[PDB]
């Protein structure tokens, strides 16, 4: 029974051990949108009889 | 006349699963007995703890 009770013990110490660890990478991107219409700014301006 | 061979049960090589899967160890006839994977949500791209 004390066999047992060491090896137990030793085993759990054995099994402490980690294999490696895994994570997203994100930093630095950003989401887009999408302009519709292109911003035109001219706008006609005529005489009443059109001279 | 009788019929000796009708196709069967047929056995496949791979299982290929299509659903995107987590990170993880060996679990199949090897088993790895070590830790499994730290999942660490690194890279924040705003400030919350800090």
């Amino acid at each position: 029974e004390d066999m047992a009770k060491i090896y137990g013990a030793v085993a759990a110490v054995s099994k402490n051990v980690n294999s490696s660890v895994t994570y997203e990478v994100k930093r630095g991107t950003h989401e887009l949108i999408k302009v519709p219409t292109i911003p035109h700014n001219l706008v006609l301006i005529q005489s009443d009889n059109g001279k | 006349g009788e019929i000796i061979y009708d196709g069967g049960l047929s056995s496949k090589l791979a299982d290929v699963v299509d659903k995107t899967t987590e990170p993880h160890n060996a679990d199949g006839a090897v088993k790895d007995g070590r830790i499994a994977p730290v999942k660490l949500d690194l890279e924040k791209q705003k400030l919350d703890k800090l």
